[PDB]
């Protein structure tokens, strides 16, 4: 469940 | 440029700001915005995720914000 919990936000926040 | 509504923000700056070594757990949150009902802060958590604002820590409801004012 937990896992690059944050990489993927900034991902996410980066991806748009 | 504020694609947000001001509640989303207001809790986003809570979960932010709020000086817990343990971010701002659901259970913490709703108890300081008391008005800001769980289905609605669940709305919320998951709008400021996929926003990639906040993220979720040691636990599901345990949220932090990633860097999202």
């Amino acid at each position: 469940r937990i896992q690059r919990n944050k990489a993927a936000a900034l991902l996410r926040l980066a991806a748009r | 440029a504020n694609g947000l509504t001001v509640a989303q923000n207001q809790v986003l700056n809570l979960i932010k700001a709020c000086p817990r070594p343990e971010g701002l757990n659901f259970q913490d949150l709703k108890n300081q915005l008391k008005h800001m009902s769980v289905s609605s802060i669940k709305q919320a958590v998951d709008f400021l995720s996929n926003e990639g604002h906040i993220y979720s820590t040691v636990d599901d409801d345990h949220f932090k914000s990633t860097d999202a004012e």
